[PDB]
């Protein structure tokens, strides 16, 4: 125990000396508590007075024997060193070391050190450090030269064992020690100052816990390797698709037809060098730094007439943009995956290559970009789930031991002021001053939340004395509180020093920013208090600076350091090439040059967007660095962000609730109130009501049970389905191109004549076969019947000439919804409903606690810009006017009145009110659409006052703001409460998949097995000499090895091809492909012939003999279709079977496989949501062709995407349905008021008028479809989780045989000689004995055998089955089979035996024992 | 946007009519000024004469007798960038049968570059006593009464069969 | 701009004299655009005699008081502006400044060397 503690004296060394030496001639892990840093157990207690920091003995055995000295600090912090001397000169005795050492552990040591380094944290933020700084850069390394030889003289240098160089963060000290001075003597200036970013990484090393951090992390990333091997090959496997069908056509251009001075494409293209004159022989959009795409197909992008397209020049995005090597395709590819600005994407390659090629992105989107990051996701949970497991487990065997501990040490022991204060304490009133202060926290925020842009000086008194008022209000109840309860009492609890810090905030503004303003609206979270979704905000945002602070300041740690590593490495070169990324010189709106800029850099990659920044960082400082660092952020990055978002929701879920404490313990004065409120209301109308009074036919049933046959027959069934499909088919073609098209529209006018018809007819039948009530009390009649009736109204109104009164036209537009006739006819899209419809009530209430917190970000806005994103703009060329001219709305006006071209414009999407914030808020929580609203607020100076570049350059904090606490907190709360949601839909129906429909379900438990099998019998050999040897090749593994190798051979030549390509180098690949299938094939007919039929038993087998067949015909095909024939189209869509050769990889690698059959399990849940969101979005295209079709073409609506057809608005709803650009084709759809758009255009081949959008329609259209659409793949991510957690942890096999039961019956035949079928319960306890294992049961049995509950027959007898049945079932354990066998045995035994009169039970052994006792 | 649409080939004697000609330049941001010609020629004569020029906001008709004070142009309006040609003929007459030529002369201005292009729609037109009704539609209003009522009787059928097998099943019980 | 250029250069009467000047300009020198000066004067407060000037092309103005000595010994596309002085005279002796634009970059670079000449 705690007198265990000495002061090593030679003597002590001397006696470790011995012994080391008694060892030799003669020729254990140690106290994990004990163990370096770490806390003396209380088992020590307290340290003499002069023990303490001083070199004491060894306490752990372990190393008793070793030698070595252990130090203790005044915070009992073991410290283990090495009694060898240092550098073979100080000892532990020495006064030299003694001080060394006493300097070591002390807490001024590191607290000074923590110092020192956040200190030269701020200096490494300077871009260009004044001259009085290198002062300062001698003094801080010479702070760091003190500590490394404290450590060296202290613990040695690197010789023995606890000694400094075995540290492995002693080692970036090293290395921050030798580059100072290093390059300072040898004295690029970038390197040298990076090469100091490391030492603002000693902060892990000295801050508390920052290392079990930073290791934990470590081991997320070394589980996430099989799925780093998936990803990688799939990212190859598209990109070499990308390659194939795309190669050189972002190349493509609109060159010109006549050309003077007798000029060539060829030397022309020599020729130039600006933009300026590729604009005289190319075609560019104007304000396009690219030359227009164009293409050769009829669904790819046109050229004007006078240029015909062609391949030649550049790639697009300074030649970045590319499938014309395999490293740009990869490139392509990770973006994809990551979705970064992919829409752009996307959209050159339609334009270039046709409309139809975006069947390959959506493949893209649904396997790169959403299945690997889905298992990336998983895996980082599962690894953190097991690590919190491993923890607690710990913990809890670490708490029960030290209780132990602590039982056995107790083992051993064994006047007027109070008056009227008295009155305040009474005034405040639990029900009522309470609820009170409730209504005026919600009136204030309303109130506030009534500032707008247009508003009247007397809207603005109204404002500002309200403001006032309330603000009195609160005010008295601080001071009211603050005299009745004692001050020390009231500083006491938390919320009201919180009210006490708004108040005095409030007081101060009052005697008095524009920001300060809005603290007022931090009050809200009193209601908190009551509401319990708010009070889950509330711990999410808690944990992130409490129990998860470390992790929150490590990620703070790594942004900062990536800031000043990018500024230090490109700054200067934003600043030298500028010229090239930006035509005026000037500096672009995202660059390195200082920390700031630098800083929003890596927040937008955590936010997900880099490939633009990264194409301008190319641009000036180079390609390798670039990469290098973008790709380092993206990684370390998004996984420090990941493991926060994952630890917060872990812990806040499950870990945080507990049901502790009562609902409300104290009740809540709300319910009180509530409480009080139910007796009034409810009384005092029971006393009003009281007052009062005392003032005062077979053949009809038959019709019934037809409609019953037929309504529910699979023909009326299939009828109607075919029906709603043809309907629903028929909308698709009212596109405007229907007046070229004379007779489908006559066709379709009487098809829905007789769609109506129909319909009428089915729900005639039902309600006589239903009746009026179980058909209205359904929701499905409910929506059938609600479509047949607007049906029926257009019908009717249309027969009788009410055809084109401006309502029923708009009811006409609602035919969109003919398609939801379709739920209800197909289980998979029946189940999902049922899903999401279960959800909607937790919704509902994330949706108020969000939209409230969204609200507070809303006010704040209008308050610090409303008004402030007016500019003047010159129009032709699109640019603001500076400020030094125009710099007023008036000047704006004046410059109207002389030149034409002038506007004062505000943009549309703004914070001129609430209900604008919210959109704002919107697009910048989905960074679609923000960069330009957060510009207009960096250069906002007031209102009616022109815009300055950069004026309130530090508004983009708001921005970074929102981001943390709308964006990523509010996520984290609805995951929360999505999962322990989802998570109760499958306890109540017993843990079915709640995607998945009856039938496919069976078919998912047949599947399951198949990834489940057993070995199989060995193959049997061919007898024959020759072919008996060839089995044996072939059988062996070194075989399988070389075939492996050989198809990662095939991948390289694959992804050596290139455009521009030499003939040569096309012929050479050609040849060498040629001998890999001479090869491959070579390898079938080997394997053929030995293991005989044999071969296609195994279905990889199989798959390689479709391998070699697809190719095969592919490379005789393509060379066929590239002679007698003509079409590269096709040529390249067939060239595409080679892929099959390098897909045999999977065969090889055994967790890919595991992953991919994770995939396969999830797909019938897939296919089901995937059915929902294509019905949805069929409906969402019927309407954008109907409402969005006229409007102008600006920004992400053009010629190509737009809403004029189908086809075009499939394109575009694909393309939102992952957030991407939608931001781009609402803003057209926002033009309502000339001059933006013409009421009265004209469209030739069109009656229809105008180009204008209505915003009402429009905002609504975009909203509600990215909100179902981010339902619905939250939805696709449960699923896949489900299945990847399972698949992760799950394992099946059985193991029994029919020997089992013939030793069960020739041990029986020893006990019971007669066959009676019966033995003694004496006996039983000896037979379960004489056994053998499997059934065996060891000695002593007795316990085994009472705790099975075996029935018993007269005479204390059991019966031979259930005995069998209870020692099978112990093998087998509790599954279903066990209950199916069961039955058997019954039914096989009772036709047997028909004697029932023998068997009856009486008693068990469990019942029995409990007799007994 | 702009969609070419052919024009109706049938005119009714008295009363008007509208000749469509329609030519959309291939991308629309693109800025042109356009002039059109018409020519033509009456059944059973064989040459093409022209009967009208339009361009720069004024219509200039030719002398014809067979035209005049008869037509009006009915495309576009307000720009020197056409994009609907179309005619408009107030009062028929049986003089007006026969073949159309629309002539499209569109100029259109890119950077460094002019580019003259042309473009020739042909319309026929027929003149009739009465207007002829559409085989389409004829047969389409018949199409849809005969499939409504073979739906009717098939679920009639049913209806009776199931009926009278329910009624057997219930004397037999 | 960087412009790398020996402060003081000394050289034996007779032998040739090479004046070393690189510049340190990011953006690619389009000879259409870029222009380079050579100028000479006797002391910092005196007259600049111009040289040397790459426009379009290198002109050698021939001055006479270097007869035709002077030649250009660089290689503007690999930013080395260097000139070569033959067979240098006594009279040499002075200061030289090679002035580089390389437009669009801002600014102009200019080195100056005193070059001594020895016995
Ligand atoms: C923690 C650690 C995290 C990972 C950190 C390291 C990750 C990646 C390091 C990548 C290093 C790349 C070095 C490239 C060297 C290079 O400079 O090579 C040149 C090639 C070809 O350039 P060019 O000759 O056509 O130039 C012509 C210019 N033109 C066409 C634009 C006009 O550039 C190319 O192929 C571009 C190659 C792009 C390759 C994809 C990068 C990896 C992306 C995702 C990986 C997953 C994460
Ligand atoms: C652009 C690329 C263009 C080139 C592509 C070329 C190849 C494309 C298609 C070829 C498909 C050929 C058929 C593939 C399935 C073959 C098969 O027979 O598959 C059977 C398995 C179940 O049989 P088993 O493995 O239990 O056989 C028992 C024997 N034992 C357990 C010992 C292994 O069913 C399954 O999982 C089926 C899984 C099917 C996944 C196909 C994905 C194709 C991509
Ligand atoms: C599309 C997305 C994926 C694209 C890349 C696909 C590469 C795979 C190519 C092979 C395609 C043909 C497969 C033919 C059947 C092969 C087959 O059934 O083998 C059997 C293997 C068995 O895995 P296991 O180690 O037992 O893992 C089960 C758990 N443990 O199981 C397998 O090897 C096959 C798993 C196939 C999963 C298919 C998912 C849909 C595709
Ligand atoms: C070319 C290589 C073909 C393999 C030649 C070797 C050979 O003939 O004996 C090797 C095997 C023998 O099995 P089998 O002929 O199918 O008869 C037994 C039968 N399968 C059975 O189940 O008893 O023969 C086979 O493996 C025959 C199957 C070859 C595949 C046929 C497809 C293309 C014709
Ligand atoms: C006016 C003429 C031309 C048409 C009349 C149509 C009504 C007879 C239909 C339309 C709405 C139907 C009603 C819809 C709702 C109900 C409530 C339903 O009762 C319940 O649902 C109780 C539910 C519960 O207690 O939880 C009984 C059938 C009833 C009256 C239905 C009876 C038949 C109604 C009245
Ligand atoms: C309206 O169309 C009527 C048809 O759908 C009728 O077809 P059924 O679905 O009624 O097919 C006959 C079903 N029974 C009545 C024979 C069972
Ligand atoms: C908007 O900016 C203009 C700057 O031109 C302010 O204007 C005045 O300009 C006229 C003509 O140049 C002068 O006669 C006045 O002397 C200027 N004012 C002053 C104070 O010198 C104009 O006042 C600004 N708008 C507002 C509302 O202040
Ligand atoms: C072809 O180019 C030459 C330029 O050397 C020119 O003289 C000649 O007129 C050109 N021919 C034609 C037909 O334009
Ligand atoms: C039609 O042409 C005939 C000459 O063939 C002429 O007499 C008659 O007036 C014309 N009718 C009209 C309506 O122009
Ligand atoms: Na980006």
């Amino acid at each position: 125990g705690p007198q265990s503690f000495v002061h090593f004296t030679k003597q002590s060394l001397a006696l470790i000396e011995q012994r080391i030496a008694e060892r030799k001639s003669k020729e254990p892990k140690p106290s994990s508590d004990l163990e370096a840093g770490k806390q003396l157990p209380f088992i020590y207690g307290d340290i003499p007075p002069g023990m303490v920091s001083e070199p004491l003995e060894d306490l752990d055995p372990y190393y008793a024997d070793k030698k070595t000295f252990i130090v203790l600090n005044k915070g009992k912090t073991i410290f283990r060193f090495n009694a060898t001397p240092a550098l073979y000169m100080l000892s532990p005795f020495s006064p030299l070391r003694r001080i060394s050492i006493k300097i070591l552990v002390h807490s001024l040591f590191s607290m000074l050190i923590m110092c020192t380094i956040l200190t030269n944290c701020i200096f490494m933020t300077m871009n260009n450090p004044p001259d009085w700084t290198k002062n300062v850069e001698y003094t801080f390394t010479g702070i760091y030269t003190f500590e490394s030889l404290v450590k060296i003289l202290a613990r040695g240098f690197c010789v023995g064992e606890f000694t400094f160089l075995r540290d492995p963060w002693n080692w970036l000290d090293f290395v921050v020690i030798v580059f100072a001075y290093l390059t300072e003597f040898v004295n690029n200036v970038s390197a040298l100052r990076t090469f100091r970013v490391l030492r603002a990484l000693k902060t892990i090393s000295v801050i508390p816990g920052l290392k079990t951090i930073v290791g934990a992390l470590i081991q997320s990333v070394k589980k996430l390797s099989d799925v780093m091997i998936l990803t990688v090959f799939c990212l190859s496997v598209f990109a070499l698709i990308g390659l194939q069908l795309f190669m050189g056509n972002l190349k493509h251009k609109c060159f010109r037809n006549s050309l003077e001075n007798n000029e060539t494409l060829e030397s022309i293209m020599n020729t130039l060098e600006s933009e300026e004159d590729f604009r005289k022989y190319f075609y560019y959009l104007e304000g396009s730094k690219d030359a227009l795409l164009c293409g050769f197909s009829t669904d790819s992008g046109q050229c004007p007439e006078g240029y015909t397209c062609v391949k030649i020049g550049r790639n697009p995005d300074y030649g970045y943009t590319s499938f014309d090597t395999f490293s740009w395709a990869f490139l392509a590819l990770f973006r994809l995956m990551t979705q970064d600005y992919w829409e752009n994407l996307y959209q050159q390659t339609l334009r270039a290559a046709g409309k139809t090629y975006m069947i390959f992105f959506v493949v893209v989107i649904f396997l790169g970009s959403f299945y690997l990051i889905n298992l990336i996701l998983a895996v980082v949970a599962m690894a953190y789930e097991e690590q919190n497991q491993a923890n607690i487990e710990e913990a809890k065997q670490k708490e029960l031991e030290f209780q132990q501990m602590l039982d056995r040490l107790k083992k051993e022991q064994e006047p007027y002021w109070i008056k009227f204060k008295k009155c305040i304490y009474f005034i405040v009133m639990d029900p009522f001053v309470d609820l009170a202060i409730t209504i005026c926290i919600v009136l204030n925020t309303l109130f506030m939340a009534m500032e707008h842009h247009p508003m009247t000086e007397e809207f603005k008194n109204v404002l500002a004395i309200g403001n006032l008022v309330f603000t009195g209000i609160f005010a008295a109840e601080m001071v009211l509180k603050l005299i009745a309860m004692d001050p020390y009492e009231y500083f006491q609890v938390g919320w009201n020093i919180f009210d006490s810090l708004i108040v005095t905030l409030s007081l101060v503004e009052l005697f008095l920013l524009s920001v300060l303003r809005s603290f007022r609206l931090l009050r809200v979270f009193k209601l908190a208090k009551s509401w319990p979704t708010l009070n889950m905000l509330i711990k999410i945002i808690g944990n992130s600076v409490g129990a998860l602070g470390n992790l929150t300041l490590v990620l703070a740690i790594i942004v900062f350091i990536f800031a000043v590593v990018g500024m230090q490495l490109f700054g200067k070169s934003y600043k030298e090439c500028v010229c090239k990324i930006n035509d005026d010189c000037t500096l672009p709106r995202w660059h390195m040059n200082d920390f700031f800029h630098s800083f929003l850099i890596v927040f937008r990659v955590l936010c997900g967007e880099w490939i633009e920044t990264m194409w301008d960082c190319m641009e000036v400082a180079g390609q390798a660095m670039c990469l290098i660092v973008y790709m380092m952020v993206m990684v370390i990055g998004n996984l420090v962000v990941l493991n926060l978002f994952l630890a917060l929701l872990l812990s806040s879920f499950s870990s945080d609730n507990l049901t502790a404490i009562e609902e409300d313990p104290d009740a809540n004065n709300l319910q009180i109130a509530v409480t009080r409120i139910k007796k009034g209301i409810n009384y005092v109308k029971q006393t009003l009501r009281e007052f009062i009074l005392k003032a005062f036919g077979k053949i009809w049933w038959n019709i019934r049970k037809t409609c019953y046959k037929i309504v529910e027959h699979s023909w009326f069934e299939s009828f109607i389905v075919l029906m709603i499909l043809l309907s629903s088919g028929a909308l698709a073609f009212e596109d405007i191109y229907i007046e070229r098209k004379k007779t489908i529209k006559i066709i379709l006018e009487y098809a829905d004549k007789i769609f109506t018809y129909i319909f009428i007819l089915e729900m005639l039948l039902k309600w006589i076969a239903y009746g009026y009530k179980t058909y209205f009390t359904n929701a499905w009649c409910w929506l059938d019947f609600l479509i047949v009736d607007v049906s029926l109204v257009t019908l009717v109104a249309n027969t009788l000439g009410y055809s084109d009164l401006g309502p029923i036209k708009s009811l006409r537009t609602l035919r969109a919804l003919r398609p939801l006739r379709a739920l209800s006819r197909f289980e998979g899209m029946r189940v999902v409903v049922n899903a999401l419809i279960g959800a909607i009530p937790s919704i509902m209430n994330v949706l108020l606690v969000c939209l409230i917190f969204w609200l507070i970000f809303s006010i704040m806005g209008v308050n610090l810009f409303a008004g402030k994103f007016y500019e003047c703009i010159n129009t032709t060329d699109g640019s603001r006017f500076p400020a030094s001219q125009v710099p007023n709305r008036s000047e704006c006006f004046a410059l109207m009145n002389v030149s034409q071209n002038v506007r004062w414009k505000n943009l549309k999407v703004n914070f001129d009110n609430v209900g604008l914030g919210y959109l704002s808020l919107l697009q910048v929580a989905t960074f679609k659409g923000w960069t330009i609203i957060m510009y207009a607020a960096v250069d906002s100076v007031n209102v009616d006052k022109q815009p300055k570049y950069e004026y309130s350059l530090y508004m983009y904090i708001y921005f970074v703001v929102f981001i943390i606490f709308g964006s990523f907190f509010t996520l984290n709360l609805f995951i929360g409460v999505i999962i322990d949601n989802f998570n109760q839909q499958k306890k109540k129906l017993g843990g079915q998949d709640i995607f998945m429909t009856e039938e496919q379900k069976k078919y998912y438990n047949a599947m399951k097995k198949l990834g489940s099998k057993k070995p199989q019998k060995p193959i049997p050999r061919p007898g024959n000499k020759i072919q008996g040897c060839i089995f044996d090749l072939v059988t062996n593994q070194a075989f399988d090895i070389s075939i492996m190798v050989l198809i990662c051979l095939n991948m390289v030549t694959m992804m050596v091809e290139k455009e521009g390509q030499s003939q040569h180098m096309t012929e050479v690949l050609y040849w060498i492909n040629v001998v890999f299938i001479i090869l491959f094939t070579g390898e079938c007919v080997l394997k053929l012939i030995s293991l005989r039929h044999y071969y296609f038993t195994v279905g990889w087998n199989i798959f390689d003999f479709v391998v070699v067949i697809i190719s095969i015909v592919g490379m005789f095909l393509a060379d066929l279709i590239e002679t007698y024939f003509v079409s590269p189209t096709l040529f390249r869509v067939i060239r595409l079977a080679r892929i099959g050769r390098i897909l045999r990889l999977v065969k090889g690698a055994k967790g890919i496989r595991t992953l991919l059959f994770a995939l396969m399990m999830s797909l019938p849940a897939l296919f089901n949501i995937g059915l929902l969101l294509f019905l949805v979005m069929f409906i969402y295209a019927i309407f954008g062709m109907s409402n969005f079709a006229y409007v102008k073409k600006e920004d992400g609506i053009n010629d190509m995407f737009n809403f004029e057809t189908f086809g075009n608005s499939m394109i575009c709803l694909f393309q939102i349905t992952t957030s991407a650009g939608w931001d781009g084709l609402l803003a057209p759809i926002l033009n309502s008021k000339p001059p933006d758009c013409d009421p009265k255009k004209v469209h030739p081949g069109s009656s229809v008028e105008g180009d204008c959008g209505n915003p009402s329609v429009g905002i609504f259209y975009f909203v509600s479809y990215i909100i179902i659409s981010f339902l619905v793949v939250v939805n696709m991510y449960i699923a896949v989780i489900l299945e990847n957690f399972s698949v992760a942890t799950e394992e099946s096999t059985e193991p029994l045989s029919e020997d089992d039961f013939e030793m069960f019956y020739e041990v029986w035949e020893k006990f019971d000689p007669d066959a009676t079928q019966f033995i003694e319960f004496s006996k039983l306890s000896d037979f379960a004995a004489a056994l053998d294992p499997p059934l065996l049961i060891a000695k002593p049995n007795k316990v085994q055998l009472i705790a099975m509950d075996l029935p018993m027959v007269s005479g204390d007898r059991i019966h031979c089955l259930d005995i069998l049945f209870a020692f099978t079932k112990r093998v087998l354990g509790e599954s279903g089979e066990m209950d199916s066998l069961r039955s058997q045995m019954e039914e096989r035994f009772m036709s047997a035996n028909p004697s029932k009169v023998s068997y009856e039970p009486i008693t068990t052994t469990l019942k029995r024992k409990q007799e007994d006792v | 946007g702009c969609v070419e649409v052919d024009s109706e080939t049938e005119a009714v004697y008295g009363m008007t009519f509208k000749i469509l000609c329609i030519s959309c330049k291939r991308r629309s941001e693109t800025n042109a000024e356009t002039f059109t010609e018409w020519t033509f020629r009456q059944k059973g004569t064989e040459e093409f004469v022209k009967i009208l020029r339009y361009e720069n906001e004024v219509l200039q008709l030719e002398e014809d007798e067979r035209f005049e004070g008869r037509v009006v142009w009915n495309g576009s309006r307000g720009t020197k960038d056409l994009q609907d040609l179309s005619i408009f003929i107030t009062n028929v007459t049986y003089n007006h049968s026969g073949d159309y030529e629309c002539h499209v002369y569109r100029l259109l201005f890119f950077e460094n570059y002019e580019h003259n292009t042309s473009v020739v729609k042909k319309i026929h037109i027929e003149v009739v006593d009465k207007a002829n009704r559409d085989m389409a539609s004829i047969v389409s209003e018949i199409m849809m009464y005969v499939l409504i009522v073979v739906l009717t009787i098939w679920l009639v059928a049913e209806m009776i069969y199931c009926y009278k097998k329910i009624a057997a099943a219930t004397e037999t019980a | 701009m960087e412009v790398t250029v020996p402060a003081t250069l000394n050289v034996l009467n007779g032998s040739d004299a090479r004046l070393p000047c690189t510049f340190n300009s990011c953006y690619t020198v389009n000879h259409k655009q870029f222009s380079l000066n050579w100028t000479y004067q006797e002391c910092n407060n005196c007259s600049e005699e111009m040289f040397l000037q790459f426009r379009m092309k290198i002109i050698n103005l021939k001055l006479e008081r270097f007869q035709d000595r002077v030649e250009f010994s660089g290689n503007p596309s690999k930013y080395d502006v260097s000139v070569m002085l033959r067979n240098v005279q006594p009279e040499d002796e002075g200061i030289y400044n090679c002035y580089i634009m390389n437009p669009p970059d801002r600014h102009r670079g200019h080195g100056k060397i005193h070059l001594q000449v020895l016995m």
